[PDB]
């Protein structure tokens, strides 16, 4: 018999990195919610600009998130988000990198996104996009 | 004049213990586990030995194989941190999203790991042999001899198959690395590294996959064996080749068929599904045990020509009656001999004995040629009870036992043997016994006296002695060095709340000779060639660090040679934000018998005022609460109550283990009555030492034993314990396995008085009338203690009519493991205090 | 300004429930035998158990002829059985052959049987019933009197039909489905699960009533094969053993078992010893010559044994058809494909199956046992009979209609496909007997009474209002005018007699306890439908319920979208104008269940006037998706099963606060049972800022876990409302439940076996993953109905308390 050990869990850093494509006027975003790591950054930079994809730098979220949490991508009603959900894990290079694509026609006055727990509702991330960025 | 905590909403609450573990401090999660010492060759480079282990160097949460170069001609001035070198290159071992199979999980479960990757790991020296289970199957590699040492990590190899099940308890064949063996869908089988051949070598389990069906085993540890006595194999290789090459294992083979069947629910909720387990409760029947060995017989090529299975000439359960369990089990270095350590079921007389390999005949059903094979034994072979030890409390198994090789001396047989019921403290001891013969005959068979077998002691020499005591147990070994007759252990003798390492001549017992710093808490483990040695220590106050010492002086006097600080693998981090360290004390009782115990004396302290106290308790055997060791990340959730205002109580009565056996003994029967007398008396103390005890509020809470003392404690002391938390508590006796309950308190057919009154499920009209007194938790999955010791409890209380509450834990067996089961448990502990106390 | 609840100890709590209950069963069924002259006229058996020995016995009383006026009337409560135990509560049920009189039933161990006509002596002192003695190894189950032969009878031992005879105590295995638990999946006339439970069918044997020419007794009942029904694990009563039981549970989207009906023929001579035993089956598969066939609803024979007739359900519940098999068509199951193939031509030529009565919906089917086929003469053309249909207007209504049973003369040798319309006989005539916006009760044990000498159709409705159930009457072979027999102002639960004179009313009212009264009618023989019931005798009386009990008040409003709801309301004891009282909303919200309805509350709900003893006012109010009111008010719930019915509960509950005065709006709870519990937590998750707390009793937590029987019917099975079993699953919202604590309880049985445990352990686990809290409460020895005192009392006692403290 021994006393029973309660588990010992630490929140991790992450960042969230934001990829866009312009085909005449509609945008396709490309959201990745990613733990901030060095090799992940330089892979997917390549992974996206083999489809002419491009970056745009925006803060990371500031708090510690845990990993395995759910954060249900929201925005105003003007966007269409194929996957609605995004997921904080671990992830081997050499594999497969998961993202959540958007489909914008016109951003005109720039689009919000953000980023939401889904257990709590907790705002953690926000982007105001706008066409400066593009 | 008191003081009142602090009002929280419970998203506040959420928030507090979300901050206080994110202020842990960034802990390492993992130390480095056990090590092996590799020398090299001076030429090859500047080091000179290769330390192996397994750990997480918080990359990330997967524990895994690595290695570090100890550097020679260290300089004195500047403190040298040595590396982590991984030895898989990118290679992950635990199964996707961390799901294991059931066997290996309710192994991980036996053993009590809380971390994921490789866990253990086989290895073997000369070939420099790394055999191991990663992901859902077998690995290996090659880093130690004629391969040459590596420089950059490299890639395991997947030891392909075409069983169906998984491959369990890997284990290297000592004699020849090129052969392992393992258990598979329930028994027995050996295969090659090489050529990739396989063999099955026991017939016992059906495959019919049902539990029900195939109760035989061959080659692994039942359950009560695995929880109650913590040997996790069946089976051991014999380590020498005997001349074709032959191959020895002794194994055993269990017999469920009798023993009683329960179900348990299924990590899968929705399938609404059981899995049954064979639980032998106290008072029932234990499986039907005995011992085989399995030759194999090979060519210069590898291959197994032969493959035989023998049995004792005689029945196991005619040669040994009066025999339950078997302890532990294996081989002397020469092979000469196979031994075990059989325990009767009152659990009061372990011995030791000797088995010659020749007793083993292959299983001849015609009565004929059986007659022949008992007939060709050798007049010398016969069973040897080296030594045996009969109590008047209960027996605690140890490990600790070194035969020594015998020269051509026929009669002596000499070893040492951790002896604890001799002086009621475990000593070292040397004796020597002659092994006396008596040249049986095997064809009619023999009905064993009680002293058939035993052979007389021709010395006894005492090494260690006083009122201290050797650590024999929880993985504590010694290290024997033959060369030049020491003997290098772990114990008590400085004081009991630390462990330190010693040496003692065990030619001549001399005086010993404590090895590391005082004012720390101890775990290390020495080298093969005992020149170096790896220490990882705490404290009360200080994290724990790893270092590694080297052992210089003389060669000529052995004994004093001084520990040198060589390198460090792991520092302090003192955890500085919100962590004040507890404050050990001691008192003495009304019957002069000294406790220790620790206060968390509240944060922000004023004097003239009274605080909410919480008497942390677990109170069962087998476990001290108290010692000088880092209490910070194990129990933090207690610094959390403080932090709050609250004043936590933990004390070590009368009951606990690292005190010796006249001091352990006082539950024997009366399991249940007596620690609680000592919890409140250990409770009136702090009142008057200590003046911020606010005897007014006081709870209790505990967990698994103090569950059950948290109950106990609101019976009896109604009017000192306002609330009372248990936690997955053991409401009644006589539905605990027989592993535990026997052991202290002597099946309810003896101990009918004592069942009554030490079950709390049958004193339920006792429990406080007023609501909001009790609160119970329990895991569903639960299969140590299983929910329905609270299902009967909350079925006892609705027969009185007493209020209670209740939460349950779904996916949690008996310890909590995710973490949001983590947070919730700690949330709703601070709001029952926050509103009941 | 506010009030607020004298607060008490527990004790304090405990002891006026234990007074309350301190301070608190009419016969059952009944049969009238004709007594041929003496003083009475008849005499009636039933159950029941006289403030004694507590156990549910055959107890017959003499119905005195002219009795006379001036005195009211109570019959007193004769025995039969002398000092026999019928324990493990009682004598449960039992079948009665009225010719030779004679009563068979089980009695908690054995069958035992009994006779007290035929030999032209009634019984005067209370015998000994005598005992069948078995060779058989378990108990035998659902016995069942032969109505061709009174000494032969059927029973189930181990999921096998079995016959045995009286006389000779001979018996006799017909079936051979069990191996002798999941290695033998087969079962022979036998009730599933899901047909117990969702269907409310008991039995799985159909004895021929007439005996054809030795003298040969055939018996329909049907095999069921679960081989392929997935299996779960229930915890066994005894909670020492640890160990569970395995049961055969289809969960919605599973695969129910596969069905085949099937004869079972037997021959005997004059001495009663069965020679001949065989079994038989259709000339074709059952699933090729019926496809899209589910569930075998109702079953049994014509009144001349000429045909069998049985109900069928597709999967979606919306195709009920009536068919008539012809025993001609069961031949002997032959291997040989020699002997199959001479017995496939051997049968008649007319021979064949018919689809009498194709019933399609839109909503889905309920279940009527409403049926009487008419004895014709030769009359090979036509066929007809009285059927209860539903979904011709969207209610209940009685319609006799004829049918002519077209030939083509099928070549049964060779294999058939058939069409959508195979054996669908065309119709001749479709009358409707009754009509209106009400309904001809159908289901729980109701029933039709069909007198054919005065062609006459005696049937229980609710014509006057849907709150009382009354006894009316019509003619079938000319559609009248409908008469009521029972006095108004209450609701009756009626029992004809064999010889359509007399007839037993069992009823109360709100302010009224059931008191059970005989009316024997007399009436112009000229007129049979003009015929006036007289009072006759009491057989029982009511308490009055005098020293704490106030009867509840019943009310009746319109919605926003003009739909008439119902509810009752116990007002607040001792009450003062200006005082704002806490509530409690007592729901169950569920299909097939009303509870605002013309009948005595106060033994079912007393803990409802209990809790307004205290102070507490209690509303409770049937909103859309109760019965008795019609199809489509009840069809509101189809694949929204949760969305709609809380919002009638909160658009009542507000009427009520306007109506009178005394309801807080700020402090009210919200607690039911089984369907309660799951709209308790449905609405403290859509109306937070409406209900204070909730106490959910065994919720339904998810409905991809309940089985097809019931899911199905209302919730179109998950491949296809994909989107109300998401939004209707409480335990997948469990984000937006209460972050405060004291706001929930949860009360389960351990041992439940209709919604199971899981439900609460599956939201429990759901819970832990949001951070949410709670409380608990386990019952581990109840099922889920709360049977037991102790933990009866020990579920208001913490009822009171929870409200008590957090409202």
């Amino acid at each position: 018999r021994m006393i029973p050990a309660v588990g010992h869990f630490i929140p991790i850093t992450s960042i969230t990195l934001i990829y866009y494509r312009l085909y005449l006027e509609d945008i396709t975003f490309h959201l990745y919610l990613v733990p901030n790591d060095c090799t992940i950054r330089k892979a997917i930079d390549e992974e996206e600009l083999k489809f002419q994809f491009v970056r745009i730098n925006k803060p990371p979220p500031v708090d510690a998130l845990y990993v395995g949490s759910r954060y249900i991508v929201s925005s105003s009603k003007e966007v269409e988000i194929l996957p609605k959900e995004l997921e904080l894990c671990y992830r081997s290079p050499r594999e497969s990198q998961l993202f959540s694509e958007i489909y914008v026609g016109n951003i005109g006055s720039g689009i919000n996104l953000q980023l939401t727990d889904k257990k709590y509702m907790n705002l953690i991330w926000e982007a105001l996009l706008k066409p400066g960025d593009l | 004049a008191r003081f009142c905590v602090q009002k929280h909403s419970w998203d506040g609450l959420r928030n507090i213990i979300h901050g206080s573990r994110k202020s842990s401090g960034l802990i390492v999660s993992k130390a480095p586990h056990d090590f092996q010492f590799v020398q090299k060759p001076d030429e090859s480079g500047p080091h000179s030995h290769r330390l192996y282990y397994l750990g997480m160097p918080y990359g990330s949460r997967e524990n895994s194989l690595l290695y570090s170069e100890i550097p020679k001609k260290v300089r004195k001035e500047a403190l040298l941190l040595l590396s982590w070198k991984q030895m898989l290159d990118h290679f992950q071992a635990t199964p996707h999203h961390g799901v294991y199979s059931r066997e290996e999980e309710l192994l991980r479960e036996r053993k009590r790991l809380g971390v994921f990757g490789i866990t253990s790991y086989d290895f073997h020296s000369e070939s420099g042999l790394f055999l191991f289970q990663a992901s859902n199957s077998l690995f290996h590699c090659r880093d130690g001899g004629k391969n040459g040492f590596m420089v950059s990590p490299m890639k395991p190899l997947e030891i392909k198959t075409q069983c169906s099940g998984p491959r369990m308890d890997p284990k290297i064949c000592p004699a020849d690395p090129a052969f392992f063996s393992f258990i598979n869908n329930n028994d027995l089988w050996v295969a090659n590294i090489e050529t990739g051949e396989e063999r099955r070598l026991t017939f016992c389990h059906q495959g019919s996959a049902s539990v029900l069906d195939n109760p035989k085993s061959a080659g692994v540890a039942t359950f009560v064996i695995q929880e109650e006595f913590d040997r996790f194999t069946g089976c051991w290789w014999c380590p020498t080749a005997s001349w074709l090459k032959t191959l020895r294992i002794l194994y055993e083979e269990v017999d469920e068929s009798e023993v009683e069947v329960i179900h348990v629910p299924s990590p899968a909720l929705e399938e609404r599904k059981t899995d049954s387990y064979r639980y032998p409760r106290t008072g029932s029947k234990n499986p039907k045990i005995a011992l085989k060995l399995a030759e194999l017989q090979t060519d210069h090529q590898g291959k197994i020509v032969s493959s035989c299975e023998k049995e004792l000439v005689q029945p196991f359960s005619s040669l040994f009656p009066k025999v339950e369990y078997i302890a532990r089990a294996g081989w002397t270095r020469d092979g000469r001999y196979a031994w075990a350590m059989f325990l009767d079921r009152p659990q009061q007389r372990l011995q030791l004995v000797l088995l010659p390999p020749a007793l083993f005949i292959p299983t001849l059903e015609s009565e004929a040629q059986w007659q022949e094979a008992a007939r060709a034994i050798p007049k010398n072979v016969q069973p040897f009870i080296i030594y045996e030890e009969v109590t008047n409390v209960w027996i605690n198994v140890h490990d600790i036992f070194h035969p020594f090789p015998q020269a051509e001396g026929q009669q002596d047989f000499c070893f040492l043997r951790a002896n604890e019921c001799k002086t009621g403290f475990c000593h070292l001891y040397r004796v020597t016994v002659d092994l006396k013969t008596n040249d049986y005959d095997w064809t009619e068979p023999l009905s064993p006296a009680e002293d058939e077998f035993k052979c007389p002691i021709k010395e006894e020499v005492a090494l260690t002695s006083g009122e201290w005591e050797v650590l024999s147990r929880h993985g504590s070994k010694i290290w024997v060095n033959e060369q030049t007759k020491l003997v290098y252990f772990q114990g008590t003798k400085d004081t009991p709340l630390e462990h330190h390492l010693y040496v003692v001549s065990y030619e001549s017992a001399g005086e010993i000779v404590r090895l590391t710093t005082p004012g720390f808490s101890h775990s290390c483990s020495m080298s093969q060639n005992f020149d170096m040695f790896v220490s990882h220590y705490s404290s009360v106050s200080t994290p724990p660090c790893v270092h590694v010492y080297k052992l210089s002086g003389p060669d000529d006097d052995p004994l004093h040679k001084q520990p040198r600080f060589w390198a460090s693998m792991m520092e302090a981090a003192s955890c500085p934000p919100d962590y004040v360290p507890p404050e050990i004390f001691h008192f003495h009782t009304r019957a002069d018998v000294q406790l220790y115990g620790m206060i968390y004396k509240p944060h922000t302290l004023q004097p003239g005022r009274k605080h909410p106290t919480v008497l942390f308790v677990y109170g069962g055997p087998q476990v001290q609460l108290v010692n000088n060791s880092f209490k910070g990340i194990k129990y933090l959730r207690l610094n959390t109550l403080a932090s709050l205002g609250y004043a936590v109580v933990v004390i070590d009565g009368r009951g606990s283990c690292q005190r010796g056996l006249h001091f352990e003994g006082a539950l024997k029967n009366q399991m249940g009555q007596v620690e609680i007398e000592d919890q409140v008396e250990g409770l009136q103390y702090v009142a008057e030492k200590y003046g911020f005890i606010d005897l007014s509020r006081v709870a209790i809470h505990g967990w698994s034993y103090g569950g059950f003392l948290s109950l106990m404690g609101l019976i009896h002391k109604p009017q000192v314990f306002k609330v009372a938390i248990a936690g997955a508590p053991v409401t009644v006796w006589m539905a605990y396995d027989t592993g535990y309950t026997e052991r202290y308190m002597d099946v309810p057919e003896n101990n009918q008085q004592g069942y009554e009154a030490g079950s709390v499920a049958l004193h339920v009209e006792k429990l406080p009338n007023e609501p909001n007194r009790l609160l119970i938790l329990h895991g569903f999955l639960d299969e140590n203690v299983h929910f329905f010791h609270t299902n009967f409890l909350v079925s006892q209380l609705i027969r009185a009519g007493k209020p209670y509450q209740l939460q349950i834990y779904p996916n949690e067996r008996h310890s909590i493991r995710c973490r949001e089961s983590g947070e919730h448990y700690e949330v709703t502990l601070l709001h029952f205090l926050q509103e009941h106390l």
